[PDB]
């Protein structure tokens, strides 16, 4: 029923909490000092035994992770209603900001390189049987070539959807593979959507689009239009900006309508190697 | 496309708007919840409705929002709710507008059982006339006409609301809400080019819901229309795109009305009736020259 900070392999004496780094839908995330760290505070029901042990399920898993392309998970302490996830602090900016910054050039060699980093991290997490469930450019950090994946697994315990009208954030729907898109309802619950390794590969496809177009797909369209277009399998390409066939074929594969036709992260890494 | 009794009220509203000067938070006292709250201006004795849209973005974009929003002072019509001003306060932009004491027809339909055909004829003239004004005098389409944004009063006007005046304010919105009642046209769902025809589809669908007392997709079986007289978002929307459109029951409504909605609910927007056609449709020619005390029906059903 409890997770204390002495259960972890990071020797911890004191934890300072500094300013809030930013707003977000799942808890609050502050600067901290341990070196410097990022502290995400979460609120739970005093006795929601269901969700408390569900949460613990996930966090012991994270204790086994260590990989250069995944943010270093450092510890989690429980005391209801207050929970904390402590990770390493990312220097630099999110990939979201970098792509949308006009002063940074993002050539095709570099986009292939960034994409390859994200895939290595994702294949590691998959190899350890951990699904991300919220892969996206606001959850990737880039500092002069170092690329780190963050916030994996959180979505299960997230509650970012929370009468009879489902809340949809800009950017969310275009990362959701069709099998998921076809099941959203105002009764939908984060812990029961049919996420899979295949849905994670789909989400990487949206990032590849975003890397080259420097904007999300379906940028123009309202949510309902996006749901129908994506649910029936209509998808953009990159020919309108002169991207070659090879850079577009990865999208055809990652966004494939039937999941089993989408590649694992291992095969996808190979496909990215073979670009010019 | 001009009347006098209507002529008296428009300047009078303009005269009222003279009162406002400028707006900010402490001028206003929360009266109730309707998100939009009915509030009382103290610098000027007006009772307005003020809607609070939560946006959190740096001022250069917010200044663009308000300049684009300032055009509503200029559109003025007996078929459009009256506008007073838009300012930003404390991470929310406020739009305060004429208050309509009857609410939305969404909200009116909840209290009534179903809305009778002759009143629905009248509301059809109001809505059709509003979009035509907007299209012809401001080159704008509404982009979301449906019952919650059409407002009615005890004085008896029916006017449109919440239309797309500022391309950027829609841009600035972080997140949208999708429930199980959609009024989006088939062509908008498919992401193809669209016009005020999309508003005409939305109007047809709203009319059938109000006439039957139920959102009509999926269509009810024989059991529930008899008594009248668990669905995922994607498959509701796909119903709109691929199944044949809803229709009024053939027994209880005049042919003119049925044909009126059927012309609104044609899937191909090029074949759907456009704005002027409906002004010449048999159904609204009949309804135009009719005597219904709309104010009377309203107050009796809602209790005022
Ligand atoms: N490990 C980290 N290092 C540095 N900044 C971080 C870290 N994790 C999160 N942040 C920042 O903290 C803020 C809140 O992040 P978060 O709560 O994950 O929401 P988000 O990913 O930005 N978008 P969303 O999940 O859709 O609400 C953002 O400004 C993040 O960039
Ligand atoms: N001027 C008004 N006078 C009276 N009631 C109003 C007015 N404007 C809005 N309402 C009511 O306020 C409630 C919420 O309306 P609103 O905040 O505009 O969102 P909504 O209509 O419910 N959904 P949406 O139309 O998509 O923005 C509804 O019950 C409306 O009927
Ligand atoms: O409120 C608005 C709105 C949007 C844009 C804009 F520029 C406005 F000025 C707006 N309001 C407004 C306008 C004129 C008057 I006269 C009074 C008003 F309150 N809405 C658009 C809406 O339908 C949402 C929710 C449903 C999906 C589509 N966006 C509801
Ligand atoms: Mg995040
Ligand atoms: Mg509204």
């Amino acid at each position: 029923t409890s997770i204390f900070l002495q259960e972890w392999d990071i020797p911890f004496e004191q934890l300072e909490i500094g300013e809030l780094i930013g707003k977000g839908r799942f808890g609050q995330v502050y600067h901290g000092r341990w070196g410097e760290v990022a502290i995400r505070l979460i609120d739970i029901e005093r006795d929601n035994e269901d969700q408390l042990k569900a949460f613990k399920r996930e966090v012991m898993a994270y204790r086994q992770t260590r990989h250069e392309n995944v943010v270093l998970f450092m510890g989690a302490c429980m005391s209801p209603p207050h929970l904390a996830i402590i990770t390493s602090l990312c220097k630099g900016r999110t990939l979201y900001s970098v792509v949308r910054d006009a002063k940074i050039v993002l050539d095709v060699n570099k986009t292939r390189q960034i994409a390859q980093e994200i895939v290595k991290g994702m294949g590691y997490l998959h190899a350890k049987g951990i699904l991300h469930k919220d892969l996206k450019s606001k959850n990737v950090f880039y500092d002069n070539g170092k690329v780190v994946i963050t916030d994996f697994g959180l979505f299960s315990i997230s509650g970012v959807l929370q009468e009879d009208k489902l809340r949809i954030q800009n950017g969310w729907l275009c990362h959701l593979a069709p099998e998921i898109i076809r099941q959203l309802s105002p009764d939908t619950e984060e812990d029961k959507l049919p996420f899979s390794k295949h849905s994670d590969v789909f989400a990487l496809g949206t990032i590849w689009y975003e890397l080259h177009a420097r904007e999300w797909p379906f940028k123009t369209q309202p949510a309902e239009a996006i749901i129908w277009q994506m649910g029936t399998g209509m998808k953009p390409n990159l020919s309108q900006i002169g991207m070659g066939k090879e850079i577009s074929d990865i999208l055809l594969f990652c966004w494939a309508f039937e999941q089993e036709e989408r590649p694992t992260f291992t095969k996808l890494m190979d496909m990215l190697e073979k670009l010019p | 496309e001009l009347d006098e009794q209507q002529r008296k009220r428009l300047e009078a509203f303009l005269t009222q708007k003279q009162k406002v000067g400028e707006l900010k938070d402490d001028d206003f006292e929360k009266i109730s919840e309707l998100v939009v709250f009915k509030v009382s201006h103290k610098p000027s004795g007006l009772v307005m409705a003020r809607k609070l849209i939560h946006l959190e973005i740096k001022p250069a974009i917010r200044n663009q929002i308000i300049r684009e929003l300032q055009v509503l002072h200029e559109c003025n019509s007996p078929y459009i709710v009256g506008f007073y001003g838009a300012f930003y306060s404390d991470g929310e932009i406020s739009i305060c507008m004429e208050h309509m004491d009857g609410g939305s027809l969404d909200q009116v339909l909840k209290k009534a059982g179903r809305i009778p055909e002759q009143i629905l004829g009248k509301v059809s003239i109001a809505v059709i006339k509003g979009l035509t004004y907007l299209r012809e005098k401001h080159k704008i389409m509404h982009r979301d006409v449906k019952p919650s944004n059409i407002l009615v009063n005890s004085r008896g006007e029916i006017k449109l609301c919440d239309f797309g005046v500022s391309g950027q304010l829609i841009d600035s919105m972080a997140n949208s809400f999708v429930g199980t009642r959609s009024y989006m046209s088939p062509e908008r769902l498919q992401g193809t080019h669209y016009s005020v025809q999309s508003d005409i589809w939305s109007m047809g669908l709203s009319l059938v819901e109000m006439a039957v007392g139920r959102y009509p997709i999926p269509p009810p079986d024989a059991k529930e229309l008899e008594l009248m007289f668990p669905m995922a978002i994607f498959e509701l929307l796909d119903y709109i795109v691929n199944e044949p459109p809803p229709k009024l029951p053939s027994a209880v409504f005049s042919l003119e009305f049925q044909d009126f909605v059927n012309k609104c609910l044609i899937k191909n927007p090029a074949e759907r009736a456009d704005l002027k056609q409906l002004m010449v449709h048999a159904f609204i020619k009949r309804s135009d020259a009719e005597e219904v005390d709309f104010a009377g029906w309203l107050c009796s059903t809602i209790g005022l």
